[PDB]
């Protein structure tokens, strides 16, 4: 039931009692915390600004164009082998197999690794990605 | 509503019974309640009566006249709470016209020490009980801390100037019957800096509370905590308060560094986003001109290639996309950073120049306490507070002189006598004095009894001013060294004419330093005439006493010039300067319950002394020496109210003792 706007508590005033000097111990060494604490906000704030001016220039260069593609679902032998492949990099990103395909949605790849099994040998294909 | 509001001036409750009535009727609160509500409207309808009409004698047969049934029937009830309350003082005391002229067989002899408000007061109730009584005073004057210095149509208190508050207040009786003229006194009190220029309001307000808060913060320390003992000795009000303003400071610094903390978080958080979005920038530059290296094969290309091409292209789209999820975040990070960079916890607690405006205000407390903070029990510094009147603190605008000098009329006041030796034994007592302006000639006063108002100061005076025969005992020796006595002081001046605000009786001036905070802290306007009171309180009071008259009112002046303007301040007229500590008759101003004391020593102090037996094997002696003063009464101290409600009292128990 303190008073508002007051901020007293046992364990404070027995700290600052404790001792003849206690009081400006504490408040001092709080004081030394400070200073430590705004010291090491400008070492990393010079940190973080190098950092940034590194990453100046974005990374807009490098983007390729965006460019959509109708998911048709007649799998050319062309679209066949680059799945074949995608799988023994991409193992089971299968989201990502549909990408690299393009033409593929990933119920249609799923499909096709089950489509396939026996043909493609894609166990196979899968063992070796895991190595 | 009329018999009770009698009962509240009388500071009784209307509605149960005292211990002092329980005592002097212990078979009607003994017995049927119905008995105790008729004895109960008979004591607040008598005290009524009284109290319409304070200037004439109220008789027990007047009582029982404008009394009715069923209240008119006992009519040895209605005889034995008339005399009850006019044995302690509740009716029939002060200045009223006798109407049972007294009697020239007086019985019993009593020396009271001192025409003080005290004294005077039981001097004149021991007068009208039929006793003979002779006052013994050390000045050239009565009234004692009640002084009035008057010089031409100058008039200003240079001890009491206030009665605080009519409600409940015995002085309103004693008004009545002096026609004193009480006026009020309005808040404001525009505080000014060593400048010269006034306090902004919003700091004012401000400091204003940030004062009263630290006090109930004291309070709670006190209550709550139980921090009333540290290092095996006893808190002061001031220690408490330093404790409370160094945690208020800490917690300043605590949440500042947790302001601080959270920046440094979110800053180092930025850090490694940044550092794995460089990071991820040098590898989508190596994966886009893998990229190139692979698109740059001819369009006739198997399809190892052709996946080579495609796989780059799905690498890179998505090590980009995560990049951008990188860059918003960095955004929702520096965002963060410069809501909080933009709200920064509090610098400090309290500027310096706040705190000199705070330490007005301490010095105006320690003003109305008359003593430095640091002297005061935090425990029990406010044990009057329970029992302060209702009303509106009001002034003496003719000289509160008026009281005492009109109490002695008709009294046998020796002035110019100083007691040096008290007796007292189980036959009498012997009351040695001299003459102050001849220490020479001795004079001896024999009494049946003595009533001692000496101030405390005096008591405390060691060499002794006043030597005890037999000496006094150790639980009241004890009791005097525990207790506290402070000091105040005034400086009055005249001048010309008015230079300040008629309208604003209450200016004060902020000082320098936290040591000089009383050096003429507040002047004060409350007359018809061109004066102001300057006020010195605290640690100041002591010192400025040994500094000449002519340096303080130079003081004075050089302030109240800076405020008003060099212009506007004549030179003063008439000026007196007040040195109570120094009053060899006074030592000091009122008394502080100090710490390691309490209001259980006003007590000890009130007790009556009993000689011992002067024949070995003797019936036990009747009490002989009796105390009474401001210093004696627990729940009104230093005030004259508190006074000459202890003269009634000590009057009261005398009569009680020698007339039965
Ligand atoms: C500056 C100041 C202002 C105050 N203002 C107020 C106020 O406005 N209102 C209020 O309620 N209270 C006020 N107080 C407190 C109040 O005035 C006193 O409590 C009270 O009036 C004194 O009561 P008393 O009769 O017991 O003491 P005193 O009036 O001092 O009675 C004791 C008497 O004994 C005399 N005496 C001393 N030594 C000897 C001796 N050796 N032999 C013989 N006689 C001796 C003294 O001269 C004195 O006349 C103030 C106190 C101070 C210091
Ligand atoms: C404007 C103003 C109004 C009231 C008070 C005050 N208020 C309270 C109080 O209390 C008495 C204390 C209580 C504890 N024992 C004695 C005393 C005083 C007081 C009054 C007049 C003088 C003089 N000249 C000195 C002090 C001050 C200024």
């Amino acid at each position: 039931k303190p008073p508002a706007g007051m901020f007293l508590s046992q364990e404070d005033v027995e700290a600052v009692s404790a001792n003849a000097t206690a009081a400006t111990t504490v408040l001092r060494q709080l004081d030394m915390e400070l200073v430590s604490v705004k010291r090491q906000i400008q070492n990393i704030k010079q940190t973080n600004s190098a950092l940034k001016e590194k990453l100046d220039g974005g990374i807009e260069p490098y983007r390729l164009p965006e460019v959509i593609q109708a998911c048709n679902a007649r799998w050319t032998t062309e679209e066949q082998l680059l799945a074949v492949q995608a799988i023994r990099k991409y193992g089971r990103d299968f989201q990502a197999i549909s990408d690299v395909i393009g033409n593929k949605s990933v119920v249609q790849v799923k499909n096709f690794f089950a489509n396939y099994a026996r043909r493609f040998n894609i166990d196979e294909v899968l063992q070796e990605w895991e190595a | 509503s009329g018999v009770e509001g009698a009962a509240f001036q009388s500071r009784l409750p209307h509605d149960r019974m005292t211990s002092q009535e329980a005592a002097c009727f212990p078979d009607i609160i003994s017995g049927p309640q119905q008995t105790q509500k008729v004895f109960l409207f008979i004591r607040n309808r008598t005290l009524q009566l009284w109290l319409d009409n304070p200037k004439i004698q109220l008789t027990f047969e007047a009582t029982l006249q404008q009394l009715e049934a069923p209240y008119n029937s006992d009519t040895v009830l209605v005889h034995r709470v008339h005399s009850y309350l006019e044995r302690h003082g509740l009716i029939n005391f002060g200045i009223y016209k006798a109407i049972k002229p007294l009697p020239t067989k007086k019985t019993g002899k009593v020396i009271i020490i001192g025409s003080g408000v005290s004294g005077l007061a039981a001097a004149r109730q021991l007068q009208s009980f039929g006793m003979d009584v002779t006052l013994l005073e050390a000045r050239d004057r009565v009234g004692g801390r009640v002084a009035t210095f008057r010089k031409g149509n100058y008039v200003a208190d240079l001890g009491a100037m206030v009665v605080t508050g009519l409600g409940g207040n015995p002085m309103a009786v004693v008004s009545k019957q002096v026609n004193m003229e009480l006026a009020k006194i309005k808040q404001k009190c525009p505080l000014y800096e060593a400048n010269g220029q006034a306090v902004p309001k919003e700091k004012d307000e401000m400091v204003e509370q940030e004062f009263n808060r630290l006090l109930e913060a004291t309070s709670y320390l006190s209550h709550q905590l139980d921090f009333n003992v540290l290092n095996n000795k006893p808190v002061s009000l001031g220690q408490a308060l330093e404790v409370v303003i160094q945690l208020q400071e800490k917690h300043v610094k605590d949440e500042q560094i947790e302001h601080w903390k959270k920046i440094v978080k979110t800053q180092e958080e930025l850090k490694e986003l940044l550092n794995k979005m460089v990071n991820l920038k040098e590898k989508i530059k190596e994966l886009h001109q893998q990229y190139k290296e692979a698109s740059e094969v001819a369009p006739p290309r198997d399809i190892t290639a052709e996946f080579l091409v495609k796989s780059k292209h799905r690498d890179l789209t998505a090590l980009c996309k995560e990049y951008d999820e990188l860059a918003e975040t960095q955004g929702k990070l520096e965002e963060k950073l410069q809501e909080l960079e933009a709200n920064p916890p509090s610098d400090v607690y309290l500027s310096s120049r706040d705190r000199q405006i705070l330490d007005w205000h301490f010095a105006n407390l320690e003003f109305a306490n008359a003593t430095p903070l640091s002297t005061l029990s935090l425990k029990h510094w406010d044990q009057d507070d329970d029992f302060e009147f209702t009303g509106s603190h009001l002034t003496v605008r003719n000289g509160y002189s008026c009281v005492p000098v009109a109490l002695a009329e008709g009294l046998d006041i020796k002035l110019n006598t100083a007691v040096r030796q008290v007796r007292y034994t189980a036959s009498g007592c012997e009351v040695i004095a001299v003459n102050t302006r001849s220490t020479s000639q001795t004079f001896i006063y024999k009494c049946d009894a003595v009533l001692c108002t000496l101030p405390l100061g005096v008591l405390k005076q060691q060499p002794p001013a006043v030597q005890f025969v037999p000496p006094l005992p150790e639980w009241k020796t004890s009791a005097v060294q525990r207790m506290g006595f402070g000091n105040l002081n005034k400086v009055v001046l005249c001048f010309d004419r008015v230079f300040w605000d008629p309208s604003v009786n209450l200016f004060g001036h902020v000082g320098s330093t936290t040591a000089s905070r009383g050096e003429l802290f507040l002047f004060w306007n409350l007359y018809k005439a061109p004066i102001l009171l300057a006020l010195v309180a605290g640690e100041a009071a002591g010192i400025m006493e040994n500094i000449s008259d002519d340096v303080i009112v130079g003081r004075c002046l050089a302030i109240l010039k800076g405020i008003f303007g060099s212009s506007a301040v004549p030179q003063p007229k008439e000026t007196v300067v007040s040195r109570w500590r120094a009053d060899p008759w006074a030592r000091g101003s009122y008394s502080y319950v100090a710490a390691g004391s309490s209001g259980n020593d006003y007590d000890l102090m009130a007790q009556p002394i009993t000689p011992g037996p002067s024949i070995p094997g003797a019936p036990q002696p009747i009490p002989r020496l009796f105390f009474a003063g401001e210093h004696t009464i627990r729940n009104y101290p230093a005030t004259v109210h508190g006074a000459l409600l202890s003269g009634l009292r000590e009057a009261g128990r005398i009569a009680d003792q020698f007339l039965g």
